[PDB]
């Protein structure tokens, strides 16, 4: 019930890692496999995952 | 007769947005507009709202 249940001991990364980015150029793929289309800067379309 | 209604369908419609910006130098809009199925929308006679 201690540490190690709900906490870990790892070796310090300096930024949050790789996380997932949602990067597009959506007016050209229509959507690629499954997405859905609202064109501003709340929910753009993603066209896969890239690193940042 | 055939250039007239009989079916429960508005004419004038009030839309709202969701999850906007209210920035000081930018104040955008998500106007999620779903016209209903069968039914047509002029939109010279379509303005906003301050």
């Amino acid at each position: 019930t201690g540490i190690r249940s709900w906490t870990l001991l790892c070796t310090p990364d300096v930024t949050c890692g790789s996380e997932q980015v949602y990067w597009s150029l959506p007016d050209m793929m229509q959507d690629p496999v499954t997405f859905r289309s609202t064109r501003q800067i709340s929910n753009f379309p993603v066209v896969g995952a890239e690193l940042l | 007769h055939d250039v007239t209604t009989d079916r429960s369908q508005r004419l004038t419609l009030r839309f709202i947005p969701v999850d906007r910006e209210d920035t000081a130098y930018s104040y955008k809009a998500r106007f999620t507009l779903a016209v209903g199925d069968n039914r047509v929308l002029d939109m010279a006679s379509t303005y906003f709202d301050i």
